[PDB]
RNA sequence: GCUACCUAAGAACAGCUAAAAGAGCACACCCGUCUAUGUAGCAAAAUAGUGGGAAGAUUUAUAGGUAGAGGCGACAAACCUA
RNA sequence: GUAAAUUUAACUGUUAGUCCAAAGAGGAACAGCUCUUUGGACACUAGGAAAAAACCUUGUAGAGAGAGUAAAAAAUUUAACA
RNA sequence: ACUGAACUCCUCACACCCAAUUGGACCAAUCUAUCACCCUAUAGAAGAACUAAUGUUAGUAUAAGUAACAUGAAAACAUUCU
RNA sequence: UCUCUUACUUUUAACCAGUGAAAUUGACCUGCCCGUGAAGAGGCGGGCAUAACACAGCAAGACGAGAAGACCCUAUGGAGCU
RNA sequence: ACCUCGAUGUUGGAUCAGGACAUCCCGAUGGUGCAGCCGCUAUUAAAGGUUCGUUUGUUCAACGAUUAAAGUCCUACGUGAUCUGAGUUCAGACCGGAGUAAUCCAGGUCGGUUUCUAUCUACUUUCAAAUUCCUCCCUGUACGAAAGGACAAGAGAAAUAAGGCCUACUUCACAAAGCGCCUUCCCCCGUAAAUGAUAUCAUCUCAACUUAGUAUUAUACCCACACCCACCCAAGAACAGGGUU
């Protein structure tokens, strides 16, 4: 039978570097193949129409800071930088279920020596190297893109609402205290062995206990949605998104930020790039940053009110 | 949940994880290789390189010498240590403190491993190579690199 | 089994190869019973009329 | 609790012997490229190292017999010598251990 | 029971009544004893019934051995290769003729569940079932919701 | 030979305050108030903490005596080889 | 119409019973409640009322890849007014 | 109109579907008398038959490879360290 | 102690290697709802669900396991005491 | 007195709750001896919620402070192989009484062992579409004779619950957590009204029909079949999962 392998095994002491750096050479030409995605063959771009939804990104969570507004009021924001972001492969309306258009988007970058063979020879085929992970926009198809472009975090704009889902921290298999909140019995008045038990779990006629039973298990590694998160400030030069409050998720995993879908922020999208940003058309490019008309900027007066 | 908690727990607490590291940690300046199992030779591995930095300080120095103090509990290891082991080293930066696993231990199956300090007037290790060069991928990657050499 | 062996369609279009395979469109149960603009003036001159009205009355 | 009823040797069958309790077959196994005797990748040859630690073992007899007792651990690089085999120049002020036999063709 | 013994189709060996009817007996193999009172009825059978039964039916060699056993047997052999080993222990005349001569009736076929009595070997005439029989056919073979 | 009581001749009780003391704190020792573990357990009654006594109606080493319709008992109808 | 009854000899065993229809008593003209009387069923096979002891049909024993039968399926939809 | 039983008819044979109790025909192993001589016969006899008494003894399963149980460290196996 | 729990260590715990029990066990190829039933069904009736199999937890049920209820009644069964 | 005495563990309390509506509150309507605020009664509505304390062991019960509300009932008077034994089901003893006495009390009181290693069924993230109070304006208006005093629309703040997080504070520290921070979006049907016959008026219609009237044929997650010795990990009991450029 055939035993296992990995890359650099057979290699010798000599042909490791080369291979990393004529890999690592590679794979950053690729990266820099696509900057310019105007300027190759695009495809047609629309205007705005009011029953329109856009692609998102994929983020990865860096950290969070406190962040002032002209009131005086301290807000938290999320630093998601956008590393390295491509559409992939663009699935027409009649292909998956006969309702929404759907896009694929590719995470920051990973090492082609970890992946399968028909992955490689899909981004061999697309041209790009590969991504850790990989979402499903629902768009309509008027906002379509093509596949190899690349995505900015000058996609959002300050004032806005974003929806960021990962995979929350894990906490392994908890108790039942921990996970649903109950409470446990009394701590000396008696109590034999029994401190942090879930006591009764059914009724005595059932004979059984019902499925939506809780009980101990594995808790908080699954995927949870954060909706209706504000994006305060964008930095350009790093490519970060500032979104308020929390995102699910430890630091550095990757998020899939969207803009929201709450009633409340249904069509604020038309003073949105529509299909995506282009830095390349623009004729004008932005600022370091971008910020809401309410944050205090660092270069400040330092505010007083009156 | 132990999310970012270094430091394995060894013996029966803190205190005796401390002296056992130290008593491995005595064996391994004394005799310049020990065969332990992989978790405690591990964690002394990670105390051996800081104090092969404490012993390169210099022999004037409290703190260090102090450290050698606690941390050597035979005395004679510690003229030793300033002296043999802290020249020795006087080039490199950190790359010294070589562990290798060796296959298991007779009676309870536990998995070993071996460590020792770089010079060592001992016989080497059978350390294993990596792959030769006159081989044949290797032979084709040299055409490769010869090929994309003189492209360039 | 014999439920896999159903195949059941909301409207009028059925699949090529399921069209391709069939034999013997069964008669319907119920008959259908023809609502009055079908009926096809010679058999409302076949019915009689079964009361004068007054020729007074408005409808 | 107690046992409601005799599990019987189908439903031990059953359990007992699934792929989850077999023992995995392993691949990780190839000759070793001196003496032949069959190591396992990312573990050292059990032949060699035997090797290696008969004659670490036999000199580190010769350095306590040099030693004389405890407590004594000098200041010096040592250095080990077989028959013939002048000291060098370099190893001048070096501790000089010589035991007697050929050098072997491995330590050099 | 019928699921814990084997079981064969009714059929004839040889298809014996279409041509002409063939004893399917061909030997009966009788051990009695001289002394011993296990023997008595096979004693008085070989007396006076075993010279009118072979001169009955003359398709069957019959041996007597006379050998000292404590329980008699005939071994009834069939065409087919059967060997059917029977203890005429302590039997009457009238049940040791009652056995030989049901013995030479039957055939060598194993007396085993018989499932289905009745052999047909062509059972259709007219043309077996199918569901195309009572069918009608329509006008160039058009399937149901067809154009041309 | 455990235990209830008795007889013979013995042994032990650091230190401090000692009011003089079947006195006070408190060792060794005797007993077992409360809690927790254990419940086919270390143990057919233990362990760890917390407790009462600890110069006396104290504890204890050895031998002997009282036996069942009875012995013994600061009466628990308590003990008399689990 | 029927074929059983009486007497003699010798024994064991049952003699802590339920439901249904009817005449009653007690209770609440309550109970799957208690007690008598008449009859039936069960503690014996089978079919039926959904599964069902006591409700209906049916009893004297087997093989058959024949047939005629007994009991055997609940029907109802409604308020104008001088 | 059909379906629908162990009821009835049809071919054959018929002792072959109740608790306690009673009556009857047979019958394996064992010993003895006489026969028998690859395992039987006629009689006498009895420690004369086990799907069941939290039945007795012995073997092996289930729970189960489960609960539980171990050896302070390096080394020259002289010694050293906690 | 609690409002209201949280963090760390050890024992315990999971895996690996060695040795290796005990109660319990009619047989089980061992599902849910409604109804029925010796009156509280995994095994009956009508529906629903349904590829096989490891491992770690919980204790709603198996009218769960140990002790022929210790409470109530009977025995022309005992015993202590007055 | 029908199963259970070769044992169905018994009252309250703790944890966890499931369900019925004959509804305590939040929703929407009819009537009123409904001028307004409070009210009474009836229909529909079970998605959500229904407090903390003193005494009695209490479930019952009295009281204090609240709240929109501190609902009824069933679940072996839910759940003791999840916990307590406070009384209530022994052996010691005291008091009152009965009995000559032993001894006793639906009389009181002090003390009084809660054993199980889970074999079988069932179950062990259903990934998501939250409720409620309060403040300002209206307004000191509608309403009355005065006292008194609203609905509706709008704005803002909160409390609980669910899901997450470590930048500040705090237990703490290369982590885990709350006392800390962020987010949280659709209805629900009882009636009130036009046209119009049976019955040329009239009539909201188990007459044909038209409105308040239906949120859904809802959208967000998640959906790449095989490099795998070995190392690391915010992943994890083992297994599984991610990175190794
Ligand atoms: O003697 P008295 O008991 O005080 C009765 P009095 O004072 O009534 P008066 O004048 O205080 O009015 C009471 C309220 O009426 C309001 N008012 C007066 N004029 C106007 C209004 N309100 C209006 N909306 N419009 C007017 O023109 C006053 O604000 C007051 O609150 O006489
Ligand atoms: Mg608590
Ligand atoms: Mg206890
Ligand atoms: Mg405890
Ligand atoms: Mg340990
Ligand atoms: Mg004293
Ligand atoms: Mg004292
Ligand atoms: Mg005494
Ligand atoms: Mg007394
Ligand atoms: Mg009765
Ligand atoms: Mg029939
Ligand atoms: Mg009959
Ligand atoms: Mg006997
Ligand atoms: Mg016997
Ligand atoms: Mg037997
Ligand atoms: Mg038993
Ligand atoms: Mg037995
Ligand atoms: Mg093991
Ligand atoms: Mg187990
Ligand atoms: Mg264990
Ligand atoms: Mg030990
Ligand atoms: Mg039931
Ligand atoms: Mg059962
Ligand atoms: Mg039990
Ligand atoms: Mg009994
Ligand atoms: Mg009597
Ligand atoms: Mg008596
Ligand atoms: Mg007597
Ligand atoms: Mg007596
Ligand atoms: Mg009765
Ligand atoms: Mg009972
Ligand atoms: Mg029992
Ligand atoms: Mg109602
Ligand atoms: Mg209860
Ligand atoms: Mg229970
Ligand atoms: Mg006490
Ligand atoms: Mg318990
Ligand atoms: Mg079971
Ligand atoms: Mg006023
Ligand atoms: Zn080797």
């Amino acid at each position: 039978g055939k035993s296992g392998t990995w890359w650099d095994e057979h290699l010798s002491e000599e042909n490791v570097p080369f291979i990393k750096q004529l890999v690592s050479d590679e794979d950053k030409a690729q990266l820099a193949s696509k900057l310019c995605p105007l300027k190759d063959e695009p495809w047609p771009i629309h205007p705005w129409e009011p029953g329109s939804f856009r692609v998102g990104l994929i983020a990865l969570k860096l950290g969070m800071m406190p962040l002032w507004t002209k009131d005086g009021q301290k807000h938290v924001v999320t630093l998601l930088q956008v590393q390295d972001c491509h559409v992939l492969k663009y699935t027409s309306k009649e292909n998956c279920n006969g309702k929404m258009a759907t896009l694929s988007v590719g995470g920051k970058t990973v090492s082609r020596f970890r992946k399968a063979t028909s992955i490689l020879e899909f981004y061999r085929e697309l041209g790009l190297p590969p991504k850790q992970t990989v979402k499903i926009f629902n768009i309509t198809d008027n906002a379509a893109i093509k596949p190899g472009t690349p995505l900015y975090a000058a996609h959002f704009r300050p004032g806005q609402y974003v929806d960021v889902t990962a995979k929350t921290i894990g906490k392994g298999f908890q108790g039942v205290m921990k996970r649903w909140g109950f409470k446990g019995q009394p701590a000396t008045h008696g109590q034999t062995k029994t401190h942090r038990r879930p006591g009764a779990v059914a009724t005595g006629d059932i004979g059984r206990v019902w499925p939506g039973t809780k009980m101990p298990g594995k808790m908080g590694n699954i995927y949870r949605t954060e909706y209706g998160l504000k994006v305060w400030r964008i930095n350009t030069k790093h490519n970060i998104i500032y979104v308020n409050g929390s995102v699910p998720g430890h630091k550095n995993c990757l998020v899939k930020v969207k803009d929201s879908k709450l009633p409340a922020y249904k069509d604020l999208g038309k003073n949105l790039p529509f299909p995506t940003y282009f830095p390349d058309g623009d004729e004008e490019e932005l600022p370091e940053d971008l910020y809401d008309e309410n944050v205090c900027q660092p270069g400040a007066p330092s505010i007083t009110f009156a | 949940i132990s999310h970012g908690r270094v430091f394995r727990r060894m013996g029966l607490g803190p205190e005796s994880r401390i002296h056992l590291l130290r008593n491995l940690l005595t064996g391994l300046v004394r005799h310049e290789r020990i065969e332990a199992p992989w978790a405690r030779v591990d964690e002394m591995r990670g105390y051996a390189e800081k104090l092969i930095d404490y012993g390169k300080l210099g022999d004037t120095n409290e703190r260090a010498m102090r450290m050698a103090d606690f941390w050597l509990t035979e005395k004679d290891l510690i003229p030793k240590l300033f002296q043999v082991l802290a020249p020795r080293y006087k080039d490199q930066t950190g790359g010294y403190t070589r562990m290798l696993q060796i296959p298991n231990r007779s009676l309870d199956r536990a998995k070993m491993a071996v460590i020792e300090y770089k010079g060592n007037c001992l016989p080497p290790l059978p350390l294993p190579r990596r792959d030769s060069h006159l081989t044949l991928l290797n032979q084709l990657l040299q055409g490769l690199r010869q090929d994309l050499r003189q492209s360039q | 089994t014999m439920m896999e062996r159903l195949h059941l369609f909301p409207d009028e279009y059925i699949p090529e190869d399921i069209l391709k395979n069939l034999v013997e469109e069964l008669p319907q149960p119920r008959k259908i019973p023809k609502r009055l603009d079908e009926y096809t003036q010679e058999e409302i001159d076949a019915f009689p009329r079964l009361w004068t009205p007054p020729e007074d009355y408005r409808l | 609790a107690a046992p409601k009823n005799r599990r019987t040797i189908e439903v031990n069958r059953c359990r007992r012997r699934n792929p989850q309790k077999l023992i995995k077959v392993k691949n990780n196994i190839d000759v070793c490229p001196e003496c032949g005797h069959l190591k396992q990748k990312h573990v050292l040859c059990a032949y060699c190292y035997e090797k290696v630690c008969k004659e670490t073992a036999e000199i580190r007899r010769q350095i306590g017999k040099q030693e004389g007792g405890p407590f004594k651990a000098p200041t010096i690089e040592t250095v080990v010598l077989y028959t013939g085999e002048t000291p060098s120049e370099q190893d001048q002020g070096k501790r000089i251990i010589e035991r007697d036999r050929k050098r072997p063709s491995w330590f050099t | 029971t019928a699921r814990g013994t084997p079981s064969r189709f009714l059929a004839s060996v040889l298809h014996n009544g279409l041509g002409r009817y063939v004893q399917q007996l061909q030997r009966l193999s009788f051990s009695v004893s001289r002394d011993g009172a296990s023997s008595r009825g096979a004693r008085e059978f070989v007396e006076r019934e075993v010279i009118d039964f072979a001169r009955r039916n003359p398709g069957v060699v019959i041996y007597v051995n006379s050998r000292p056993c404590c329980v008699p047997r005939v071994v009834a052999e069939y065409l087919n290769g059967a060997v059917r080993e029977e203890s005429i222990h302590c039997k009457s005349v009238e049940e040791i003729s009652t056995l030989v001569q049901k013995l030479a009736d039957q055939s060598g076929l194993d007396v085993i569940r018989i499932r289905k009595p009745f052999h047909t070997d062509n059972p259709s005439i007219q043309g077996q079932w199918h569901p195309f029989t009572n069918k009608p056919t329509t006008f160039r073979g058009l399937r149901p919701r067809e154009v041309q």
